[PDB]
């Protein structure tokens, strides 16, 4: 029994880690939003200004 | 001997106090105190963002369209009267791609002077009647909280939340433009520094009432319904 | 320890929430 | 010109000590000392956070619409009076997500002038016109602790903890605005520096007061309680 | 009385009054 | 010398407040206040970009020759009024390549005073001498949003949003050129600094206005729609 | 009227007139 | 929302495209 | 007997270490909270400002 | 079942 | 089928 529980916990840990890493949130400042360019997700045309 | 009251709470007493802290009693200067206060209030509200000047209003979506109110400066959380469902802002190039390539999240943009929602949500306004009856909010409603711009005084007895909270703010910021009118530099510097310090204190106060009472660790786990 | 059942008597001379000189009358009414 | 006793206990004696410590005293000046003191106390309470200005009170949730009291400036620990439970504050989006997706933890947010809660809380409190009647607080009674905006002086006999704990603070922060009213800069700078030093001392005292009875060492908390 | 003690007293608030919405309710 | 009312609402009162705020007022000076205001408004609109000076209008593509309107300063979102579609701007070489090498996306460029489009667009609009007749805009009707050059003041009764939103900006930017006309540098520098500060405040307000209703987190977009 | 509100109005343009090429066409 | 069908009345005192004091006559003609 | 106990202790150690590492608490300053953006856990839209 | 915040 | 931009 314990083993099972234990493993689950560990597994859960692993899972949640990945369950966050896949979000891929980006940190940024204030004077670099450029919503038109940022929201636009195309291979080319992004503006990492400032 | 222009005498003002201790609880500065109106426009006339503020005008008299401005004319007092600038002892000069002359028509050339007194007749422009309104202009200085106008410049000050237009300098403060142009970038001040705090709760008390916020406002809530129901929209009137017809078909995935809308119109921004004439008193709109900045928008914050929007949602519906039921179940919540906070909306999230996007860009035109995405809210126009959703239609082509598209349980149901919501998105909205700003096409100059029109909010454009993708799902084509429908909204309704409440019962208008002024016969001392409640508004009777309507079903399928959407709530919007924005930082409304306050109206100009244009009257002596008129007042505002600032006169009660921070009258020194407007006092110093209008004495700034006054000491700019007349060539007085040191006074301009002093009044500007004091107004800046007051505004800094205010914005810091607005920050220490935010989501502070809790640890910043244990990042949330709003992953999905799939465990 | 207490309840907020007393009546309005003054305005928030400091505080971004509550009443104002132009709204205390509404609270009292 | 005016006289004063050793302890500055009340507004009546503070408004005279102000004119004393600044020889710039006259009709056109003393009449505005109240305004200078108002500005000083506003500049103080705008960022000062200490116990003596705190206030605990029960709330009425009504599962949502629960409103923020007028004296709300900053929220301390929030909990109940039954077996103990501490709430944690989150953003509107988290609560909107919790609503659909789905009770040990309890969250809350700030929607304009309201305090929203994901669970349908049913906290109860006596209505407004109730006469006395402590009511023997019932269950599901949340108790909020926050920093309340103190009252403004309106009578010479009106006193406050600030006068009995640190009158020099108010005196300096108001001599600042006094020396501003008249044309003077050296006094302004000196009084501002002294007031800021006093406030720093007070906040540092408050800091050294909290968690000041023993060291701390996290005992590798890895949620020993998982069965539930 | 307290000299510098912060717990020696507790200054009241503006007023223990609710908002207009609670009175209306 | 001259008088003025509290709100500076119109050109007539602004040209007098200018002479008031600068005691340098006389015949040879007041006659050029219009020129100073012209220079100030030109210096403003040369780089100021905000909603109130925007303008939406339909276009006539004619598959190529489509021309840029006279008031064109900067293009905002460009799209249609049928099911929604946003264009993206590219260079002339890309369009020349698209022409030979070869319809969901639609591009466009700027050939001198024209707006070229790779596909043979057939947008329709009513001709010039048409009387009223909104025409109930037909399909394939592109709607362009850009920043239009505002009009120049020509009558004392002529007003503008700038006067009702921020008159101190114009007043300072024109006192700059006034103090330049006469020999004065301290005033020039001070007025320039104040005008620049006001403009910075306004553009920062415009910035904090856009995308200011919620955070953003790209949901790992990897073109879920590929079948088509 | 708006005090600082940018959406409270919209100043017109020079003139909603086309180029000479459109008139010629 | 509108169309550019009105007649020429002024020149582009600010703007790198359009008409000029030496060209408005051509637009009007 | 001792061995068992010993192992448990060691195991416990290991466990608690993981039992903390999975929390993944984040250190931050004061002028970068941006609760609306931070609490929002989506792959894109985070604000690591200041 | 949530309404807006009207003025006092 | 594209021409130049003549003067007004």
């Amino acid at each position: 029994k314990d083993i099972q529980d234990l493993r689950t916990a560990l597994v859960r840990g692993y899972i949640d880690n990945v369950n966050n890493a896949n979000y891929g949130r980006y940190k940024a400042l204030v004077g670099a939003y450029d919503r038109r360019s940022l929201l636009d997700n195309r291979p080319g045309g992004v503006v990492e200004m400032e | 001997m222009p005498d003002v009251q201790y609880p500065i709470n109106t426009y006339g007493w503020l005008k008299k106090a401005v004319a007092l802290w600038a002892d000069r009693d002359d028509d050339e200067f007194v007749n422009q105190i309104p202009n200085f206060i106008n410049f000050a209030e237009k300098e403060i509200y142009r970038n001040l963002r705090i709760p008390p000047l916020e406002k809530e209003v129901y929209l009137d979506i017809k078909d995935g369209v809308a119109y921004i109110p004439p008193d709109y400066l900045e928008a914050q959380w929007m949602m519906r009267a039921k179940d919540g469902t906070i909306f999230q802002v996007t860009s035109p190039e995405e809210i126009s791609y959703r239609r082509q390539h598209g349980n149901q999240p919501v998105n909205f943009a700003r096409f100059g002077s029109r909010f454009i929602f993708y799902p084509s949500i429908e909204a309704d306004t409440p019962y208008y009647p002024d016969d001392g009856s409640p508004l009777i909010p309507a079903e399928n409603s959407v709530i919007l909280s924005y930082y409304a711009d306050p109206p100009e005084f244009h009257e002596d007895t008129d007042t505002s939340t600032i006169l009660t909270i921070a009258p020194e703010l407007l006092l110093y910021f209008t004495l700034r433009h006054a000491c700019l009118f007349v060539q007085d530099d040191n006074g301009v510097q002093k009044w500007s520094a004091l107004g800046k310090a007051i505004l800094d204190e205010m914005v810091e106060q607005n920050k220490k009432q935010e989501y502070s009472g809790s640890p910043i660790a244990i990042p949330n786990n709003m992953t999905r319904l799939q465990s | 320890i207490v309840y907020n059942n007393q009546a309005p008597d003054a305005v928030n001379n400091v505080g971004q929430f509550g009443a104002t000189e132009g709204s205390i009358g509404a609270y009292k009414q």
